[PDB]
């Protein structure tokens, strides 16, 4: 794709960034829709794509919980999994975050966060959907 | 599970035969048997397969209608009944387990025992 | 697998025997309950019918999956530019029709994230019931051993596999041969630890011969396939 645009699928289909993870289908098969929450790092670092700074950028730990967690979860395809969850520090010399609206409204998990420059609680999230990667001593 | 192909020959265009995978081992190996083909320089090509059981039939789009593949489980033996066939169903037929042919390294060979020549001109 | 040892119970527990008709034919890795990761060279046509595949998990010997003690598979998806020519993008889910129980014996291996930051050549570890020699038959136990990632630049090397290494391919053993997985091992995990986590890091794929000098293994390149392991999932889930 040109002008950093972003490919919706194998068939050559190509998006402006600015609709990628935007509450609306734009691509054939919703591409731009479904893979909005991520995992960043080993160490579990929750990220969601920014429609408005195309890109993504950490959570903020303000107001977020077990049950914003779950959302998360459900969104990147482990249905009623979850496992733990815990504010850090941030790692990465970042001075953008993705932050909780608390009165947002019926919507997306990642259309209920915003942009910002600072958490309150100067703590990310980490965030872990299912026990896993543990075998015998 | 050892297999044993035979039936092969040449034919002209309209022309069939009948091919035989007899299985010599435990009959729970012989669950689902199945038939490929290779022609020199091209790649190998799902055939025909069939349950133990018979309940159920496979076949590839391109031999559909054509091929009838059967079992009689007292013998052990797979059969491909293959009627009227073309020049480009010319190429080495061979009989083989999943287990078989899933292969890691496609590349490595089948055993000569499973495989049978086919061959179609006129 | 060829130059390993026989596993210990637990020692990895996300492997799975997956059975066409109650024979072993691939190996898998479990990430969650339902979700099994596999190749997708295992499961072309006719093998793409679920109704065929049965998954054992947490016995380490093929004489000890019997009929009945293996979860019916319930879905089989292979990736949608699979290409069985080349094996590229060679990966495949199935689901269960029930659940699996975590125990000491069975529990999932976690999906890599961005940003693992492995090293060049990152130490690994490869399982499975494949033959345990060039042409020899189908392991009655579960095998292990170390592999090391070998860089792509390097396997693709005139002398290696001569660019025939796609970004949806990762290879892993050793130039000088000995260790490697073999038939049998197909689908089967290549994990590593970070972080004092076990990563699926790829699915064995292809190779040429077993354990040969300058012909090591290529697996699936998992961290590749996420986006769309993650969107089966989701869609599966409502
Ligand atoms: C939060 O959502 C409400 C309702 O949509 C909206 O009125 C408000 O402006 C939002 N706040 C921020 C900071 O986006
Ligand atoms: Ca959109």
């Amino acid at each position: 794709c040109s002008n950093s645009g972003i490919e919706c699928d194998s068939s050559g289909t190509c998006i402006n960034p600015s609709n990628w993870c935007d509450g609306v289908s734009h691509c054939p098969g919703g591409e731009d829709e479904n893979r909005c929450v991520r995992l960043y790092g080993p160490n579990f670092i929750l990220q969601v794509y920014s429609s408005q700074r195309k890109s993504w950028h950490p959570v903020c730990q303000d107001d977020w919980n077990e049950n914003y967690g779950r959302a998360a979860c459900r969104d990147m395809g482990y249905k009623n999994n979850f496992y733990s969850s815990q504010g850090i520090v941030d790692d990465s010399g970042s001075t953008s975050f993705m932050k909780l609206n608390t009165s947002a409204g019926n919507v997306d998990i990642y259309k209920k966060l915003y942009h910002s420059d600072a958490c309150s609680s100067k703590a990310v999230v980490s965030l872990r959907c299912i026990a896993c990667g543990v075998n015998l001593n | 599970v050892q297999l044993q192909a035979s039936g092969g020959g040449f034919v002209q265009p309209g022309g069939s035969l009948r091919l035989s995978c007899a299985a010599s081992g435990k009959v729970v190996e012989q669950g689902l048997m199945g038939w490929f083909r290779q022609a020199p320089g091209k790649e190998r090509e799902f055939v025909s397969a069939i349950q133990y059981d018979t309940k159920l039939e496979y076949y590839a789009d391109s031999v559909k209608g054509r091929f009838t593949i059967s079992r009689d489980n007292s013998k052990n033996t797979v059969y491909l009944q293959m009627n009227s066939l073309r020049a480009e169903d010319t190429a080495t037929y061979y009989c083989a387990t999943p287990q078989m042919w899933v292969q890691r390294d496609v590349q490595a060979r089948w055993y000569w025992g499973q495989g049978t020549q086919v061959t179609v001109s006129s | 697998i060829v130059g390993g040892e026989s596993a210990l119970p637990g020692a990895w527990p996300w492997q799975v025997s997956l059975h066409v008709q109650n024979v072993h034919v691939c190996g898998g890795s479990i990430i969650t309950p339902e979700w099994i990761v596999t190749a997708a060279h295992c499961v072309e046509k006719p093998l793409n019918n679920p109704w065929h595949w049965t998954a054992f998990a947490g016995i380490l010997r093929q004489s000890f999956m019997f009929y009945g003690a293996g979860y019916q598979v319930e879905k089989v998806i292979s990736h949608p530019n699979y290409d069985s020519k080349t094996k590229n993008n060679d990966i495949a889910l199935m689901k269960l029709q029930k659940p699996l129980t975590f125990n000491d014996l069975v529990k999932p291996v976690c999906l890599p994230n961005p940003g693992m930051m492995l090293q060049p050549e990152q130490l690994c570890w490869i399982s499975g019931w494949g033959a345990t020699e060039e042409k020899g038959k189908t392991s009655e136990v579960l095998n292990a051993a170390k592999v090391l990632l070998i860089e792509t630049q390097r396997c693709n090397s005139r002398y290696v596999y001569d660019n025939l290494i796609t970004p949806a391919m990762i290879c892993a053993g050793f130039l000088q041969g000995n260790v490697d997985s073999c038939q049998g091992d197909s689908g089967g995990p290549l994990v590593t630890s970070k972080n004092n986590i076990w990563w699926l890091i790829g699915d064995t794929s292809w190779g040429s011969g077993c354990a040969k000098a300058y012909r090591p293994g290529v697996y699936g390149n998992v961290m590749v396939f996420t986006d769309w392991i993650y969107r089966q999932m989701r869609a599966d889930g409502e």
